[PDB]
């Protein structure tokens, strides 16, 4: 909204949103890759880096 | 003069001073914003 309300910054900036899914790391989420797959079961998708 | 020469802001100056610069503008800015749906003053004062 502060790009659509800004005027100027429409040159020098471009706002590209990504919603970032479920994405398995090892670090972080060792506790939650082993019910990645239970997740995976109600037919959703959880990706790799 | 032609187009082409034309700048960010032209004239825009006068209209703070001139009374007669602000009619011209105005009786043209609100036709425009009216009929067209946009503003010549905005155009001119800062570039989309």
């Amino acid at each position: 909204n502060r790009w659509s309300a800004e005027k100027s910054w429409a040159e020098r900036v471009s706002l590209a949103h990504a919603l970032i899914g479920w994405t398995k790391g090892t670090g972080l989420m060792g506790q939650n890759d082993a019910i990645v797959s239970a997740v995976e079961e109600a037919g959703v998708t959880t990706y790799t880096t | 003069p032609g187009q082409g020469i034309q700048h960010k802001g032209m004239g825009m100056e006068v209209r703070a001073r001139s009374k007669a610069a602000r009619k011209v503008w105005d009786s043209a800015d609100k036709f425009t914003r009216e009929t067209l749906g946009f503003s010549v003053l905005h155009v001119v004062r800062d570039n989309p």
